[PDB]
């Protein structure tokens, strides 16, 4: 919801940003968010 | 051989280690099996009657009304807050 | 007038192992694997506890032997992982450009990420079942501050 | 046993004597509650621990 | 595509309940998910079919219709081992039924409550606090009959009942037990039932009360016999009317939506479409329909 | 990540959160001045001390 | 900016009525009128000094 999912390269930071997530999602602490469960948790098409 | 992160109390002889799997199930958004729940079971009467030799044990306390005849109707409880 | 991309950033999936935490303190991995192997799942111990050799003539201390079967618990831990299809379509395919080259490490590192994936939730469902056993087989303390 | 009573009044004084409180006047009762917690009770600033 | 269900059990499984389960392979089970690895507490017919509340059976043939179907191939000690039930696949079901109909004609069969009793089908774990209950796989010849069985018995407690009480079959009699009160969703069926009657009585025809009157007074056929030679006045006084093909072709139109949507109303359950059974090795290869 | 369970239950796959955070846009603003007779002697040249 | 301020709302009732069978829960307060015909008029609160 104003979110783009292309193939970029993800820098692979270290923090503990798991905790609490998705129940902060559920509430709204984001505003614009994506959740790909399944086969849309992929690197999509270029 | 490697090392184990695991923090080692000594109580008596025996060095046992503590360790906290939450940040195992904190990451997946799964609940800890060591947060339980625990149900008892409360119970209360309301309407008993006190039998008729009555005694007090307060020289605090002085309801206006007559002491012989008073019946308990309801019961006052309390709520968790 | 431009539209800055102001860095992007995943998080590192922290390997958990069931050797390098301490509840494999409370266990012993046996390399044996036959009680899978074994079609009853019993194993029958001749325990022997020993006894005191009493004196006077209430009863002779006969030995104490106790032939005591253990049932063993055999737990089935299954995850699912739904990969798409067209990601296979690029897997068979073989790539010429670069930029089906760079699609196809696309497609194969989002293969790696589900097979890692499966076995990251395998590490934890190990870890799951362990800590569910130790939970099953735990009688309270309030229990065992009398009967211990 | 929960925390029941009879009237109002011997609530009152459950928070004001927790030791010498009575648990029956002449026709009423006050039933202290025992329980695995001690869940800790606050009315207005008469707390019982 | 692996289509199987290892449900485990939490504790062991006695050799005697191993002797039980074995000799029940092949049949239907419901499952709770479709999934791959499931719990005991959740198998069978047991959650909705307990011992402490009344035999309801239209709520178990709603959950018969809404969760999946499996059948058991292997039990073995502490997990026993089950096969998922999807169109495109054809299975093998034994007939290991206690009341015991012969799938001669090879009809389609139909996935029942336990209407016949528990206890022959109660199959009791005292490993955990579960009792697995098999569902009644038998021809919708004899379904039919028993759904109007239980949807009679509820409207004939008020006025020769053990006719109703039991079933019909050409080899044999079965007893089949019915409750005093049927449940909610058993008298909102009769609910439903009695406001489509109610409103579909206006909308009965005409004309084919003077076949019946005319066939009575002339010809009495094999199927004529239920009158006892007798006509009420009801049709009579509907037979004071003049015949005309409008409203009756309007009339049947309608009713043919209504003989439809009855037809939606009365099948309840699974069905399953065999094919190719085989007498001697009793177990029939079947798809779901 | 998601735990492989052994009890039967609907099993979340492999989840993704994409959550983006847009910037903010802070403009401030003071205001000074500066008298025109202090700018004329600033614009000019001077041969007198 | 870190000398904030708090809007607690401070709520008390004026002249109410305890019910009839009336009680009290101490000693040493005695006034001279008439228990049972008791009315309270005003509500005496504290000012902040």
């Amino acid at each position: 919801e104003g979110v783009e999912n292309r193939p970029f390269p993800y820098l692979t930071v270290d923090a503990d940003l798991l905790s609490n997530l998705r129940q902060s999602a559920a509430e709204g602490l984001f505003h614009s968010f994506d959740l790909l469960v399944g086969k849309d948790a992929r690197e999509a098409g270029i | 051989r490697v090392p184990i992160s695991a923090a080692v109390i000594k109580l008596g002889n025996h060095a046992v280690a503590v360790e906290s799997l939450q940040k195992m199930y904190n990451d997946t958004q799964s609940p800890y099996p060591l947060n339980r729940r625990m149900q008892y079971s409360y119970y209360f009467p309301v309407g008993l009657f006190m039998p008729n030799p009555k005694y007090t044990t307060s020289a605090a306390i002085k309801m206006l009304d007559n002491p012989t005849q008073q019946l308990p109707v309801e019961a006052w409880i309390v709520n968790k807050n | 007038k431009f539209e800055v991309l102001l860095g992007v950033y995943t998080n590192a999936i922290q390997y958990v192992r069931f050797l390098e935490t301490a509840l494999a303190v409370s266990c012993v991995n046996t390399e044996f694997k036959d009680l899978s192997r074994m079609t009853d799942g019993k194993i029958q111990f001749r325990i022997s506890v020993p006894t005191i050799a009493h004196g006077d003539g209430r009863r002779p201390s006969k030995q104490r032997t106790f032939i005591v079967v253990k049932n063993c618990h055999k737990h089935h831990i299954s995850t699912e992982m739904e990969l798409s299809m067209l990601d296979l379509e690029i897997l068979h395919s073989i790539p010429e450009t670069p930029v089906e080259y760079a699609e196809y490490v696309g497609a194969v590192k989002t293969v790696a990420s589900a097979l890692q994936f499966g076995v990251d939730a395998l590490e934890r469902g190990l870890i799951n079942t362990v800590l569910s056993v130790k939970l099953r087989h735990a009688p309270p303390m309030f229990i065992l501050q009398t009967l211990a | 046993p929960a925390l029941s009573a009879s009237s109002r009044a011997l609530i009152d004084e459950f928070m004001s004597v927790k030791q010498t409180h009575a648990p029956i006047h002449y026709g009423h009762y006050i039933i202290e509650e025992v329980a695995p917690v001690r869940r800790i009770l606050k009315f207005g600033n008469k707390v019982v621990f | 595509m692996d289509l199987k269900v290892v449900v485990s059990l939490s504790s062991r499984l006695y050799t005697d309940e191993i002797a039980k389960m074995q000799q029940r392979i092949g049949c239907i089970l419901p499952l709770a998910s479709t999934h791959g690895t499931q719990n005991v507490q959740g198998l069978g017919l047991g959650q909705v079919y307990s011992l402490e509340t009344v035999p309801d059976y239209v709520s178990m043939y709603n959950y018969l219709s809404d969760c999946t179907l499996a059948v058991l191939d292997e039990v073995s000690v502490d997990s026993l081992i089950l096969t998922k039930i999807v169109p495109g696949q054809t299975y093998a079901i034994k007939n290991k039924y206690q009341p015991f109909f012969q799938w001669h004609g090879t009809g389609s069969l139909s996935v029942m409550p336990p209407v016949f009793g528990r206890e022959h089908a109660t199959v009791k774990l005292e490993s955990n606090d579960v009792d697995i209950v098999f569902p009644m796989v038998l021809p919708t010849p004899i379904a039919e009959e028993v759904l109007q069985k239980i949807l009679l018995f509820n409207v004939y407690s008020r006025v020769v009942h053990m006719h109703l009480g039991s079933v019909s079959y050409l080899g044999h009699h079965y007893e089949l037990a019915l409750p005093e009160v049927p449940g909610p969703l058993g008298l909102a069926l009769l609910d439903n039932l009695s406001l489509y009657f109610c409103i579909m009585v206006t909308l009965l025809p005409r004309a084919s009360m003077r076949l019946v009157r005319g066939l009575i007074r002339h010809e009495h056929h094999d199927l004529l016999n239920l009158f006892q030679e007798m006509v009420p006045d009801e049709i009579a006084r509907i037979d004071l009317d003049d015949l005309s093909v409008a409203d009756d072709l309007s009339r049947m139109r309608v009713m043919m939506t209504y003989l439809q949507s009855l037809a939606s109303l009365f099948n309840l359950g699974p069905r399953l479409a065999t094919a190719a059974y085989s007498q001697e090795t009793l177990t029939a290869t079947c798809w779901l329909r």
